[PDB]
RNA sequence: UACUAAGUGGAAAAGGAUGUGAAAGUGCUAAAACAGCAAGGAUGUUGGCUUAGAAGCAGCCAUCGUUUAAAGAGUGCGUAA
């Protein structure tokens, strides 16, 4: 019941409070064919993208050292953006697939925690 | 639709429905519409 | 009949063929009333005569229609002002191509296929045969 | 539009690439250049809208479940895996393994063998 | 892009630049009728340097002060 | 269920008078009055700014109502606020549509004139002489309107001959 | 008091009936699933045999690989493929 809900929510929560960048962005749906192309730009980083859960994803950035209590709980399709292994490749997967889509509304998560600017990141990310 | 004594869904669409007291099935599938279920 | 129009024919005579058949000929009546023609080289001409006919009852070119009729005419001397350019000339000063050089004109379009004319008629309520030998013989 | 399984060399059968909204030669003439390295087993071809279609072409690599047939020197096998008659040899293993690594989904060389070997039981060969 | 401009006539030379557009641009007689009887005419548009100077020596060899913009 | 969904309420732009036998919105196209069963034991809470209709009683009846009543509120405040409008193509070489008035003509095979009836509180148009545009502020009377339209002559099962709803899939058999 | 809206009472059969209310075991959601939809819903692959290219889908099957939230040689449609 809730309860399976609950540990689920503290696993995605530590997996958002481990990383480092975690820019995770709604953008009117990911497609396959993204996933695809974003997941090939991340040949051999085990790191996943994905849509989940918005209560899960809420207290992760929430215990990820952020706030998502409804920054990443609203507006459909969450795309979770996050990264492994080299700061570098993580920033660099964040900037490609801001620009993988036509027009990406920031949505919550930061590179390093704590987002002081939405334009800036794009500019950091590449 | 036709007379019958025994409505069965033999199309997804076959919803049994009740029109003038009168037991038909209503479906996209024409061929399969009846009566007197 | 029932689902007879002139835009038809002459948008027919194009999707079947493609020879550009200039209209010379306005239908007065294009579904099932066909009774009437609006002429270019000649006058505006109606059939009270049913079946058969023996008359083609010509009338003049009025106020209502003078412009219904020198639309169509501009339309057939743009046409016809490339052909013997003095005409095209005559279409910067603004003169009118005259009657005869449009007939003769015509006549060379049809003899040596450039533009012809796509009249219009009935065979049920049998109107508008007396243009249509008209035009033949022009 | 419309995908095809086309050839190497021709292109002309088909009322797909023929015409959507292209002349048929005038791109025949890129279709010998640029499919000329791109021959073999019938390569796939993708149509797509520039305007509504003159460039922007690319080719999808080749279904190698016939090309893997061709592999194990085949043409008609089963329909379901059967006994072994054909192995795709180290080159062609490799290079059918790197060549549809970009064609797939996929990350690794190993989801490629996977891969190959996955449409490989379809006529009776095990890819190694 | 440079279109072609045929917007005067030496000595009113659009005599031959009727049939001249006629036979290069495939139009009918309505389309260089209109056209090329008046000054300010796009009788093309969105053509490449190498065609547009070719119009550019044919409209002038059947006669027009022609300009290119 | 829509039971659950809450309805945003416009209580300035369309009054909304929860009257059991006639649910009464008024807007800026009127006040078209849904002509419910007189006295439902149905409670239609109406907030502000907001609505939620419930079943206070507990039966199958009831349980269909909030649901239907839920949706047809729905419709009902949208309907007097901009409108409804259904478009019909009559897609044949023999058969035509016009309007004269409130009157929609049909031209058919027929040698015969046809005529259209209404469920009247709507505007039927036909500019082009093929589509019928029905424009109203009752869902239920453009129903009703689009079905008789229809049943003067649907198109042929064997070609596209007919009043479609532009979208209607027609059934498809063979006799050539 | 539990039920009915058939006047069932005050007629009825094999058979058929997503028959009404209530109730016994089986789940999530309460944080907002599920339903419709904003919408992603993909990828080798027109895999081959026959069928012309029926080759995601005239028909058969190995239907396994993969990106993943999801996927099926596709629920199928559309299909000349």
């Amino acid at each position: 019941a809730k309860k399976d809900k609950a540990q689920q929510v503290a696993d995605v929560s530590h997996l958002l409070s481990t990383s480092a960048g975690f820019v995770i962005f709604d953008y009117t749906s990911m497609s396959a064919i993204e996933a695809t192309s974003i997941r090939k730009k991340l040949f051999k980083n085990g790191s996943k993208i994905k849509v989940i859960k918005n209560n899960i994803l809420r207290r992760a950035l929430k215990a990820g050292k952020f706030e998502g209590i409804d920054e990443t709980a609203i507006k459909g399709k969450l795309a979770v953006a996050v990264g492994v292994n080299e700061i570098v490749e993580t920033l660099k997967a964040v900037d490609g697939v801001v620009k993988a889509k036509e027009a990406m509304n920031f949505v919550c998560g930061y590179f390093d925690n704590r987002a002081f600017n939405s334009a800036d990141l794009e500019k950091i990310a590449k | 639709m036709k007379v019958r004594a025994s409505v069965k869904p033999i199309c997804k669409d076959c919803k049994i429905i009740k029109r003038h007291q009168i037991v038909r099935v209503i479906c996209k599938t024409q061929k399969h519409k009846q009566r007197q279920g | 009949k029932t689902g007879a129009n002139f835009e038809r024919s002459v948008q027919s005579i194009q999707q079947r063929l493609g020879v550009k058949a200039v209209p010379i000929q306005l239908p007065i009546g294009a579904e099932n009333d066909f009774n009437g023609i609006i002429d270019l080289i000649e006058e505006k001409v109606y059939f009270f005569d049913g079946g058969k006919e023996e008359k083609a009852e010509e009338k003049p070119i009025p106020d209502q229609f003078k412009d219904q009729v020198k639309q169509m005419r501009a339309h057939l001397v743009e046409e016809v002002a490339n052909f013997d350019d003095q005409l095209m000339a005559d279409y910067l000063e603004g003169k009118e191509i005259s009657i005869a050089d449009i007939k003769r004109c015509i006549r060379k379009g049809v003899i040596g296929c450039q533009f012809f004319p796509v009249l219009c008629g009935s065979a049920f309520k049998n109107k508008g045969i007396k243009l249509l030998l008209d035009a033949v013989v022009d | 539009i419309a995908k095809i399984n086309l050839l190497g060399g021709q292109a002309k059968p088909g009322p797909a690439l023929a015409s959507v909204g292209i002349n048929m030669g005038e791109f025949t003439k890129q279709f010998n250049e640029k499919t000329k390295d791109k021959q073999g087993e019938m390569i796939p071809c993708v149509i797509t809208a520039y305007n509504d279609k003159s460039f922007d072409f690319i080719l999808k690599t080749t279904p190698v479940s016939i090309l893997l047939k061709q592999a194990a020197k085949l043409e008609k096998g089963a329909k379901n895996a059967k006994t072994i008659v054909g192995k795709i040899t180290m080159a062609k293993a490799k290079e059918i393994a790197q060549y549809k690594l970009v064609d797939l989904n996929a990350n690794t060389v190993e989801a490629a063998l996977k891969m190959v070997l996955g449409t490989a039981k379809q006529m009776g060969i095990e890819v190694i | 892009e440079v279109t072609v401009k045929v917007t005067g006539y030496t000595d009113n030379a659009k005599l031959a630049v009727l049939k001249l557009y006629r036979e290069i641009a495939g139009v009918g007689l309505m389309e260089a009728k209109t056209a090329v009887e008046k000054l300010p005419c796009v009788v093309k548009q969105d053509i490449k340097p190498e065609e547009a100077e070719e119009l550019k020596k044919r409209f002038v060899e059947v006669g027009a002060t022609v300009e290119i913009k | 269920k829509i039971g659950n969904r809450t309805i945003t309420l416009d209580p300035a732009k369309v009054n909304l008078n929860f009257q059991k036998d006639h649910i009464a919105v008024k807007g800026p196209l009127g006040q078209i009055e849904l002509k419910l069963p007189p006295n439902l034991p149905l409670k239609f809470e109406l907030k502000d700014n907001n609505l939620q209709i419930t079943r206070n009683n507990e039966l199958k009846q009831s349980k269909i109502f909030h649901g239907t009543y839920n949706a047809l509120i729905t419709n009902a405040i949208i309907g007097v606020t901009q409108g409804f409008e259904k478009k019909l193509r009559l897609v044949g070489v023999g058969y035509r549509a016009n309007v004269e008035g409130e009157t929609l003509n049909l031209q058919l095979g027929y040698s015969h004139p046809i005529k259209e009836k209404i469920p009247k509180g709507l505007t039927v148009k036909v500019e082009k002489n093929t589509e019928i545009t029905i424009s109203g502020i009752s869902k239920e009377l453009v129903g009703q309107f689009a079905t008789e339209v229809r049943k003067w002559r649907k198109p042929e099962p064997y070609k596209g001959k007919g009043v479609l709803y532009f979208d209607e899939v027609i059934v498809r058999k063979a006799g050539k």
